[PDB]
């Protein structure tokens, strides 16, 4: 089981500014050039909804914005600029191995 | 288009079972799978298992093996997951979804989540 | 064959019909060349 | 050989290859991008 440990476990950034959520890998999560690792957003009462897919491609519908980069058994997630309704709690998810796992999660406060 | 629906919330006393239903709409049902994942309140999120509409393939992780039985109802396009041996632990909000898995594509990536359910068991 | 001027193996009619094949094994003949051949099966 | 074939037959004729007493290298699957749909049911395509 691949334990996902994200960092720092909460975020402060203000309007305009840079915010970056670590997801570390206890194994290798790059197989053949393809990372799988997945970023999510979960507003509070609501389901998470995805934003990067394979660790550097986001998804459609999703504001520039957000980026991700990362290789091997680290990846971060960048928010440039940051809005006021990115108040939520960031996943990120591997599935380069069952059973797939989520991290603990990082709470971005305005 | 595309909607999966879950009741807001269900009251089942501990030691019983409770059957879900996620009704699916706006896709071809068989073609995506279905997965189940566990959110603890002010916790992170667990897979449950995997199951495939088309020909009732399941896949089920080992912690949940026991405790999770996934089916499937095809003619109402609707996934049903059923709890046994409930108890206070098992209390948190459960997400229906579904991903293409494509590995060439999104493969796990889930773009679209269900509301969600919460149980308190009590 | 009148052309080849020797025997060539016209067809296999041992069997009638081949049906869920399974295995299938090709290697170099080792029956051909007061000599005596033993095989233990 | 089969994927690199110049021709397949139909589908209604569809062709049969049995695969077997052989290593079988998949990484050329994964680096092949010619593929527009790779989906594998009942094992984890990274498991192969
Ligand atoms: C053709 O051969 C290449 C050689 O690498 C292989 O990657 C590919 O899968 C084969 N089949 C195609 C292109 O349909």
């Amino acid at each position: 089981d691949i334990v996902l440990t994200q960092s720092p476990v909460s975020l402060a950034v203000s309007l305009g500014q840079r915010a970056t959520i670590s997801c570390r890998a206890s194994e290798s999560v790059d197989f053949y050039g393809n990372s799988f690792i997945y970023w999510y957003q979960q507003k509070p009462g609501q389901a998470p909804k995805l934003l990067i897919y394979r660790a550097s491609n986001l998804e459609s519908g999703i504001p520039a914005r957000f980026s991700g980069s990362g290789s091997r058994t680290d990846f971060t997630l960048t928010i440039h600029p940051v809005e006021a309704d990115d108040v939520a709690t960031y996943y990120c998810q591997q599935s380069i191995e069952d059973p797939r796992t989520f991290g603990g999660g990082t709470k971005l406060e305005i | 288009q595309v909607q999966l629906q879950q009741p807001g919330a269900e009251l089942v006393k501990p030691g019983a079972s409770v059957k879900m239903s996620c009704k699916a709409s706006g896709y071809t049902f068989i073609t995506y799978w279905i997965t189940w994942v566990k959110q603890r309140p002010g916790q992170g999120l667990e897979w449950i298992g995997d199951i495939y509409p088309g020909g009732g393939r399941t896949n089920y992780n080992e912690k949940f093996k026991s405790k999770a039985t996934l089916t499937v109802d095809t003619s109402s396009s609707t996934a049903y997951m059923q709890l046994r041996s409930l108890t206070s632990e098992d209390s948190a909000v459960y997400y229906c979804a579904r991903y293409d898995g494509n590995y060439v594509g999104y493969y796990y990536a889930m773009d679209y989540w269900g509301q969600g359910t919460s149980v308190t068991v009590s | 064959h009148k052309n080849n001027k020797s025997w060539m193996e016209s067809e296999f009619r041992v069997y009638s019909s081949a049906n869920n094949c399974t295995f299938e094994y090709v290697s170099q003949p080792f029956l051909m060349d007061k000599n005596l051949r033993e095989f233990v099966f | 050989e089969v994927f690199n074939a110049t021709r397949f037959a139909s589908v209604y004729a569809w062709n049969r290859k049995r695969i077997s007493n052989c290593v079988a290298d998949y990484s050329v699957l994964y680096n092949s991008a010619s593929f527009s749909t790779f989906k594998c049911y009942g094992v984890s395509p990274t498991k192969l």
